[PDB]
RNA sequence: GUUGCC
DNA sequence: CACTATTTTCGGCTACTATAAATAAATGTTTTTTTCGCAGGTAACCCTTCGTGGACATTT
DNA sequence: AAATGTCCACGAAGGGTTACTTCGGCAACCGAAAAAAACATTTATTTATAGTAGCCGAAAATAGTG
């Protein structure tokens, strides 16, 4: 049980859940910043990687 | 893009609350969808001293013009 | 000034 | 072996680049002043109201 | 007369309101907005240099195909 699942189980397995999956769920919740002046300008984020 | 109303059997001569305001982006997004898509190569954007300065290439003169 | 410990 | 086929390269042609100096006119950019921003933990302890009874007053 | 109607002030009860909780020692470490004002640039026109730098471009040339 401790060979494949060590002693720092809670610290690393949350940060490894952060960098892979949890960042895509944040750019998809703050995408498409817009400017009301000159309304045909848009910056949207397609993905994110570390 | 003037204001639009409709005639209900319940309340006749009622005006639409959504047509009262304008979105100011649906018209812009139609043409922006119908623009050409290209993939930027970070080598293509190269710039030198001959950049962002007025002046262009003059079409050289012919003897018919003389 | 603020925290940690005996 | 040879006329091609695109390239390599010069090549001249042109378009700016500080330089001083005149306006006169217009423009564009930035400090220095003068000036009103909307609802239409525990425990005294003092504080307020509730209540209740005080004597004047006026009728019977 | 006198009895009731009424008005008045002190006190009672609870009302929310305000300063309160060891003794040492070691490590450390940290408003905005219009107006007034000033002043450079762009606006030409010379007229001398060399340098980039772009666009061309034709013609020099080795090369690719039959």
């Amino acid at each position: 049980f401790l060979k494949v699942k060590g002693l720092v189980k809670q610290h690393l397995d949350s940060f490894n859940y952060f960098v892979d999956t949890d960042l895509k769920k944040i750019i998809k919740a703050n995408q498409l910043i817009l400017s009301d002046v000159d309304p045909e300008f848009y910056l949207k984020y397609v993905d994110i990687r570390v | 893009t003037a204001i639009q109303l409709k005639l209900n059997p319940d309340g006749t001569m009622a005006i639409d609350e959504e047509t009262m305001v304008v979105d100011r982006h649906k018209n812009a997004s139609i043409e922006n969808e119908y623009k050409e898509k290209v993939d930027e190569n970070p080598f293509a954007n190269l710039y030198n001293y001959g950049s962002y300065g007025r002046g262009s290439y003059t079409d050289p003169w012919t003897v018919e013009e003389m």
